């Protein structure tokens, strides 16, 4: 179809607009258009062609067309990326490239990993990764020679990353000479700075396994750092900063080399260069020990405090990640912390220009909530009362979530009654006056209240207030934000035994379920999850049997999360209260949800299909199993499965007597997608009941044996899948006759094609192994084990791959090993006492 | 595309079938018994009996049964014209007879450019098997086609009237068939077509 | 796609429990595996290792502990010969 | 029809005797108010397990624990810088350290921390059936007959913890008979007899290991080949008065 | 794993740490991707833990996950839970062509 | 080329196997000939099943055209659910029936056929023939006709089949010398119905295990 005509690039592509080389050449180029530009039904079909045939195709033509067509600059990331699946495909097929088109290619992809999403992030080291096994090291490492010397600071920077791959690829033992040789040339300036920041990508991909390579690359950082040039002087304190976070204590015995010479950088070269420093050292913090990280801290510290007026942004972030990492040091005591660290921290570094910018806020943050362990809760937060109270919103919202990290970890019964008032004060004021639309004040604010909750009652009273206050708003975003802090506050209410105020809250709750917005709607439906759950059906005023039929409209109102709350909460009714809703309407609800799950959404798909447990449990399992059937007959794919996994639900909570003989007639029915949907829902039914099956499993095997028998792939691959949980859970209970039958229709199917059919059927064998023993399943691998014919061979050594995989010992007896069989045979097996 | 027929199941032990060979196994799909193909949609079982591989699995067949013993320029002003059909009688049997008449210089004065303007009135025998429409047959028609004007038809209850044996003595222009050859006459100069 | 997994599925498999038959293998190559694994839980077991010592009549059980241990490389049959 | 079916019902009356794993720890202190005293024994059949004391210079027998059905392939106490509880490795790869205690009115065998190691069977990848534990308690190091070994950095704290495992990968070397020897607090040294399972000739060579507080990682230290006709390694302790 | 294919797994020996999965993920066994009867909680090697990575969901390899996963009752019998460290680290097929779908 | 032209005779192959029978043209070729005959003819082991080498994907099978969709196992059958919905081009039942099918009445119920140690399925094969085969060899037995063969053969009631004649001549079956007819070894007073004859036998336990009583699971 060519859907989307390129003007440009098919003009760069010419070939044919309207001689084996030329139909190559052309169908090749032909199919390139048809991935980068073209149907998602065709660019699917150009994969497949293109892949079987890409062994068949020159790589010369192949790349010679391919590479050149990313060097544009109209390329889309829908578009390039699509280029960019063939080249991993092509090059993860071919598996052998020259030296220059090597080049091109990693020049091509290189540039990837340096975009700012990790999803391009991601591939781009896919490519690089491939192409290491392909070229080898000797032409990478002739690769990156060349460019390293160059004077570009953005392609030096793209190969840093290149090659850090590719040290992670293929090792960065073998790689390690290279850099040696660009970290300790003395020729050039960039090749230098370069060579050091390969060891950073290096330290950051291989994370902690740079722990037995670090004597290496430590030896770089020592040579290396003394140079006289400021930006490697820098860039090497950096290294010390991701080796030493990565390296984790253990690598202080190699990181005292280096050691010394960042203190005498500290005292005299100061500036951007002590920023580095301090992070350098900082970063060797954690993993001094504990004598020198005694002296040492109280080395920095000073440094820092003098430094606390620093202007620059930079220097003000390392001094933040310095006092984190230092704060876990047992030397400098918590009374130390308080009497000089805390209250020079908390003035300078909570100014409201604090607040004004996130990726600094970040650091604010985690920095003082690792203050809070050492300092004294109550302290922290005293000193974190003033800023929730300030009229700038972004600070309230930094406030909120240094109270967020801090109580979760140490919690707030350390605080006064009397702060502990002004805490939940402050927490409402800055809450109901809120401008900005955050999700995070809810959340934090619940954390307090479930930190502390008996304490809360005489407060407990007014947040409600404030709750039903912003419940009656003309904003969304204040409503559903005020929603979801309600089903947050309704389990500490009970702890006060409020539950008249929880009955209040489920009437006006109830009667807002009317709104029109469903974002709003949703997290409404939610606090009525959190209501019923927690306080007691029978009290609750509505009552439940009035909630329900003013939920089953509900279920049409599209969206999402209106949904996966309100599946949530009639399921609460379905387990909680069987008798109030009358059973009709539970058929109407089995209706709504049936016709629902059409939804593209796993949670709100698998929770429905969770209900139909409680509402089989409730009402008539024949009456479910009525309506699901007749949905089987449906082509949609995710209704057949799902209507079988609550069939599969169905029969778990109500038992197999009821549901597998009704299931067998709608296997008896002739239509194809419906024989699949009962053999999948078996499958379901089986998993879901381990000691079950085991007397339903005679009254199985007639199914399946025109299951198996079948012609269809499909009927032996659920089949096979419903072999495979029966077997699992049925194994040891005596069955293997039933069991001998089973596989005796499989061994047949073990050639069979396809990835779908061959996984199933490794499986099902496997499954048939435990049930069995390996004995008879291995007499079957045996008499096929070896044999002329290159494909049995290859088919059959997948199934003792597996059996070697899962038994060995239990294989042992059972190798058919014969004096005459074998030469050496083993002479200790015939002994007889 | 099934035109409302039914097709029985196979294990459902066999109402006469158009063609005796379409079934649904115990599956719900369609296959091919001779054949022994399967076939997803009745469209696909369409194009397989429109295929060739079908038609040879039918023809080896029948050798078992015997062993056991210019389309598209095609000018269209679909206008009927006027036939004269007339009960003949000679010797010795009984024959029809009939006299299609065509326009008198009326319309086809703006086509003159030697186009088959020298090709006659051709008649083929068609089995009411097929039909755009597909709901009642069992009868052949006489079918007469002349570029211009629309096709006719004329049904023939009889399974044989006037079908001769050996009328002339051999002679071999096939022209289209036996049939035209053996007995039509193209007065071209009056436009009269006569069959018999 | 899928088979290429199964290959670095194979090479990892492969890597962790030693032997694995993957399409070729010679008779050499994999009794020796077989070899290697009976013995292995000859040896393994301290009851069929009790029974092999009676069985042979060593004066110690270690001896045909260690003896399996020696039995699994090729060359320990050339050492007994060389004894 | 009558099924045959035939159900019968397994008893062990009397329990393996075949005693194949020891440890030397103080376990349990008991009819003792404050008693710490090393001399006391763990004994282990496979399956089997029994705990014996002396401290009368005459054996008893302690209590008959529960049958943990699996084959405990290896056991060795350690000793951390505190009761002494026994690291334990058998069937299923998992490393079992369990402490004895008494519960209710018996003493019950308690499990601290089961780790994972290759899968459940008797197998020469599975590392076990050679296990020592530095005689100072800091690393326990478990083997396998040939694959592959793995030695955990055991610490201490409110909650037991278990370091990740140390890998040490020869492909064709065969491991047999691991010992360890005592350290200062130096670093720990296992000692190893590697047979290489495929060559021409028999070859039984000697290896060292010093594993790396530092680095975190086991190395390989001196590679000496002995006679084929090796059997086993033991640790001397110090030699600190000669050289 | 066991529906999408591209997706790669760690394999190596687990350590003690517990593998994180997200809210959205949770009720996976990591290998098959069942809901039904979970056993054991993975273990993952310390080399896909250290830092940040280690509160990914181990299946999505995405998303910051405060689940723990546990294997299941059939993956615990067939061995498959003590095979190695089961991890995603290759985002896969899917997930890429979803991104870049969207934008 | 050398090792494909190397390969020695299967007769060859034949002498170094005990059981000779099995081994096959095909493997000659076989990599490790000597090693792979005698696998293959290893006691218990179970030869590959033989659809390999066709490229039919082991199921073209005319056959499978004319296999029955499915037929419900009789215990499941008496539940009524057949009539209850129809499968072929609500339904609540008591818990109490249902169960008892699957415990009460169908604990000690099997499928009739199953197969064996070494029975592989075919293509061609079909099993349900072969069932009404090995329970046909149960209920027939010589001497007894039923009534739509009796009458296909227009055997009259107390008639004696035409063979007992010849039979009276030739002598009693080989096969069956305990067998009895009506008329001849047999008193002809006690023909009846449908037997003219039986085998009168001239042969004329707990197994450890006998349960002596048998009581399934209850639901309530
Ligand atoms: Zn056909
Ligand atoms: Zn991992
Ligand atoms: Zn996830
Ligand atoms: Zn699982």
């Amino acid at each position: 179809d060519l859907m989307f005509f390129k003007p440009s690039d098919h003009k760069y592509f010419a070939d044919v607009i309207s001689n084996k080389d030329e139909k190559k050449e052309r169908t090749l180029s032909m199919l390139l258009l048809k991935i980068k530009n073209g149907n998602t039904a065709s660019r699917r079909t150009s994969m497949r062609i293109l892949t079987d045939k890409a062994v068949t195709f020159g790589p010369e033509m192949i790349f010679n067309r391919l590479l050149p067509i990313l060097l544009d600059r109209s390329l889309e990331d829908q578009e390039r990326h699509l280029m960019i699946k063939t080249i991993d495909r092509v090059l993860y097929q071919l598996g052998d490239l020259t030296k220059p088109y090597v080049h091109k290619i990693l020049v091509v992809a290189a540039p990837l990993l340096i975009d700012e999403d990790p999803m391009v992030r991601s591939t781009g080291q896919e490519i690089i990764t491939n192409l290491s096994t392909v070229a080898g090291l000797k032409t990478i490492l002739t690769v990156m020679r060349p460019d390293i010397e160059n004077e570009d600071e953005y392609v030096r920077n793209v190969t840093s990353r290149a090659a850090a791959v590719v040290a992670k690829a293929l090792g960065v033992n073998q790689l390690l000479p290279f850099i040696n040789a660009a970290c300790h040339s003395r020729k050039s300036w960039k090749a230098r700075h370069t060579g050091i920041k390969i060891v950073q990508q290096i330290g950051i991909l291989l994370g902690i396994g740079v722990l037995n390579h670090l004597t290496g690359l430590m030896s770089c950082i020592k040579d290396c750092l003394m140079d006289d040039h400021v930006p490697v002087r820098i860039v090497t304190a950096h290294t010390l900063s991701t080796l030493a976070e990565n390296s984790y204590p253990y690598g202080i015995e190699v990181f005292n080399v280096v050691l010394e010479p960042l203190w005498k950088g500290i005292r005299s070269h100061r500036g951007k260069v002590l920023s580095s420093f301090l992070k350098a050292v900082g970063s060797m913090i954690p993993l001094m020990d504990p004598e020198y990280a005694g002296y040492y801290t109280t080395e920095a510290m000073r440094i820092i405090r003098r430094e606390f007026d620093s202007p620059d942004d930079e220097m003000k972030k390392t001094i933040l990640l310095v006092l984190q990492k230092c704060s876990a040091v047992e030397s400098i005591t918590p009374k130390f912390l308080r009497e000089e660290i805390a209250p020079e921290f908390f003035q300078k570094f909570w100014v409201r220009r604090v607040a004004l910018d996130r990726p600094l806020n970040k650091v604010v943050t985690y920095t003082t909530v690792t203050l809070a362990k050492k300092l004294g809760c109550s302290y922290t937060i005293d000193k974190l009362l003033t800023p929730l109270r300030d009229e700038a919103e972004p600070f309230r919202t930094m406030a909120v979530h240094a109270v967020t990290r801090t109580v979760n970890l140490l919690g707030t019964a350390d605080l006064d009654e009397r702060l502990e008032t002004r805490l939940i004060d402050a927490l409402l004021i800055a809450f109901q006056e809120q401008t900005n639309s955050d999700s995070i004040i809810f959340k934090g604010f619940g954390a307090v209240t479930v930190s502390l909750d008996i304490r809360m009652k005489p407060f407990l009273a007014p947040i409600v207030s404030t709750i039903l206050n912003h419940l009656k708003h003309k904003t969304p975003l204040v409503r559903q934000h005020a929603a979801d802090l309600c089903a947050i506050l309704i389990p500490v209410i009970k702890n006060c035994h409020e539950f008249e105020m929880l009955n209040k809250l489920n009437i006006i709750l109830y009667e807002s379920l009317g709104e029109v917005y469903p974002e709003v709607l949703g997290s409404i439906i939610n606090a009525m999850y959190c209501i019923t759950s927690v306080m007691d059906l029978d009290k609750l005023q509505p009552p439940i049997n009035q909630i329900l039929p003013t939920l089953t409209p509900i279920l049409r109102n599209k969206h999402r999360k209106v949904e996966v709350n309100t599946i949530k909460f009639v399921g609460l009714i379905g387990k909680l209260a069987p008798t109030y809703a009358p059973p009709k309407e539970w058929m109407r609800i089995c209706f709504e949800l049936l016709e629902l799950l059409k939804s593209t959404n796993k949670e709100i798909r698998r929770s429905a299909n969770a209900t139909f447990g409680f509402i089989a449990e409730a009402i008539g399992p024949h009456d479910v199993l009525v309506a699901l059937l007749n949905n089987l007959k449906v082509q949609e794919r995710q209704l057949r499965v799902c209507t079988a996994v609550a069939i599969g639900i169905v029969a778990k909570v109500c038992g197999p007597y009821n549901v597998l003989p009704v299931i067998m007639n709608e296997y008896t029915t002739p239509e194809t997608n419906v024989q699949n949907g009962v053999l999948k829902a078996m499958s379901f039914m089986f998993e879901y009941i381990g000691n079950m099956s085991k007397d339903y499993i005679y009254f199985i095997t007639p199914l399946l044996e025109d299951a198996l028998t079948d012609r269809d792939l499909v009927h032996r691959q659920t089949a096979s899948n419903v072999i495979t949980h029966l077997a699992l859970n049925c194994s040891g209970t005596g069955h293997e006759d039933a069991f001998i039958h089973l596989m005796n229709l499989l061994i047949p199917n073990i050639f069979e094609t396809s990835p779908h059919a061959i996984m199933r059927i490794l499986e099902g064998l496997e499954a048939l192994s435990q049930a069995l023993g390996p004995g008879l399943f291995m007499n079957y691998i045996w008499a096929g084990l070896f044999h002329p014919a290159k494909n049995v061979r290859k088919a059959f050594w997948r199934v003792y791959n597996n059996m070697y995989v899962m038994y060995q010992d239990a294989m042992v007896p059972f190798y058919p090993v014969t004096p005459d069989n074998n030469e050496e045979y083993i002479e200790e097996l015939d002994l007889v006492l | 595309l099934s035109k409302g027929e039914n097709v029985p199941y196979t294990f459902q032990d066999e109402q006469v079938r158009s063609n005796p060979y379409i079934y649904k196994n115990h599956s719900g799909k369609l296959v091919c018994k001779l054949c022994n193909t399967m076939h997803m949609s009745w469209s696909s079982v369409e194009r397989h009996l429109g295929g060739k591989k079908h038609g040879l699995n039918v023809l080896r067949r029948g050798i078992s049964i015997e062993k056991s013993s210019x389309x598209x320029x095609x000018x269209x002003x679909x206008x009927x014209x006027x036939x004269x059909x007339x009960x003949x009688x000679x010797x010795g049997s009984v024959g029809l007879a009939i006299q299609v008449n065509y326009s008198s210089e009326v319309k086809e004065n703006s086509v003159d450019s030697d186009d088959k303007a020298k090709v006659p009135p051709l008649i083929r025998i068609v089995s009411g098997l097929e039909l755009s429409d597909t709901k009642q047959k069992g009868k052949k028609f006489l079918v007469i086609a002349y570029e211009p004007f629309e096709n006719i038809a004329i049904e023939l209850p009889p399974n044989e009237i006037l079908f001769s044996e050996n009328n002339d003595m051999d002679n071999n222009n096939d022209g289209v068939d036996e049939l035209n050859k053996k007995c039509t006459f193209w007065d071209a100069i009056s436009k009269l077509y006569y069959v018999q | 796609a899928e088979k290429q997994r199964q290959l670095k599925l194979q090479k990892i498999y492969k890597q962790k429990y030693i032997g694995l038959g993957d399409e070729s293998t010679t008779r050499e190559q994999w009794q020796r595996n077989v070899r290697n694994d009976t013995l292995n839980t000859l040896q393994g077991h301290s009851a069929s290792l009790e029974y092999v010592s009676l069985s042979r009549g060593d004066l110690s059980i270690r001896d045909t502990r260690i003896h399996l241990l020696k039995s699994m490389s090729p060359g320990y049959k050339a050492y007994l010969r060389e004894e | 029809a009558k099924d045959d079916e035939l159900y019968l019902y397994h008893l062990t009356l009397k329990k393996q005797t075949n005693f194949v794993h020891s440890c030397i720890g103080h376990f349990v202190d008991l009819e003792a108010g404050s008693k710490r005293e090393q001399s006391q024994l763990c004994v282990a059949t496979e399956t089997h397990l029994e705990l014996y004391d002396t401290a009368d210079g005459e054996l008893k027998l302690i209590a008959k624990f529960q049958n943990l059905f699996a084959t405990i392939t290896s056991m060795k106490s350690l000793d951390l810088p505190w009761p002494t509880f026994l690291a334990l490795t058998s069937d299923s790869g998992n490393l079992s350290i369990v402490q004895i205690i008494m519960h209710a009115g018996a003493l019950r065998l308690k499990t601290l921390v089961n780790q994972p190691l290759t899968r459940t069977t008797l197998r020469r990848v599975s590392p076990i059936s050679y296990m020592e534990i530095d005689p100072n308690g800091r690393c326990i190091i478990l083997s396998s007959v040939e694959q592959n070994k793995l030695c955990f950095l055991v610490d201490y704290a409110q909650k037991l913890r278990i370091s990740s495992p140390l890998e040490i990968i020869r492909p064709h070397m065969v491991t047999l008979d691991m010992a360890v020897v005592d350290v200062n607090f130096n670093n720990p040294c296992f000692v190893t007899l590697e047979i290489d399972n495929a060559a021409t000739q028999l070859s039984v060579h000697l290896i060292f290991y010093v594993l790396e507080l530092g680095l975190n990682h086991i190395v390989k230290k001196a590679d000496y080949l002995v006679n084929p006709s090796a059997n086993f390694v033991l640790s001397l302790p110090d030699l600190s008065r000669y050289n | 794993s066991r529906h999408q294919f591209d997706l790669i797994m760690c394999l190596k020996q687990p350590g003690v740490q517990t593998g994180l999965l997200c809210e959205k993920c949770d009720g996976k066994c990591p290998i098959c991707d069942s809901y039904v009867r979970p056993k054991r909680k993975v273990r993952v090697c310390e080399n896909c833990s250290f830092g940040k990575q280690a509160k990914n969901c181990i299946i999505c390899n995405l998303n910051v996950g405060v689940n723990d996963a546990f294997y299941c009752w059939e993956c615990c019998r067939l061995g498959k839970d003590k095979d190695g460290c089961p991890r995603i680290l290759n985002l896969g097929s899917n997930r890429l062509d979803r991104h870049f779908e969207k934008k | 080329k050398r090792r494909k032209t190397e390969k020695p005779s299967l007769s060859q192959l034949k002498s170094q196997v005990p059981y000779p029978q099995i081994i096959e043209w095909y493997d000659c070729d076989a990599r490790y000939p000597g090693l792979l005959a005698s696998i293959k003819c290893t006691k218990n082991v179970i030869p590959v099943p033989s659809h390999w080498q066709s490229k039919k994907e082991y199921l073209s099978g005319r056959s499978l055209l004319g296999k029955r969709p499915f037929e419900l196992p009789d215990i499941i059958k008496k539940t009524n659910i057949e009539q209850m919905r129809s499968t072929l081009p609500a339904l609540d039942l008591d818990y109490k029936k249902l169960h008892d099918v699957f415990f009460k009445i169908g604990a000690n119920w099997k499928p009739d056929h199953l197969l064996c140690f070494g029975d592989v399925y075919y293509e061609n094969r079909n099993l349900f023939e072969e069932t009404n085969w090995k329970r046909m060899v149960d209920h027939k037995r010589p001497g007894r006709i039923s009534q739509e063969l009796r009458a296909i053969m227009n055997l009259p009631e107390g008639q004696l089949p035409p063979w007992c004649m010849k039979m009276k001549d030739i002598g009693l079956p080989t096969g069956y010398p305990d067998l009895k007819i009506a008329g001849l070894n047999w008193d002809i007073t006690n023909l009846k119905g449908d037997v003219y004859g039986k085998i009168i036998p001239n042969h004329h336990r707990n197994y450890f295990g006998a349960l002596i009583s048998f009581e399934t699971p209850e639901f309530e």
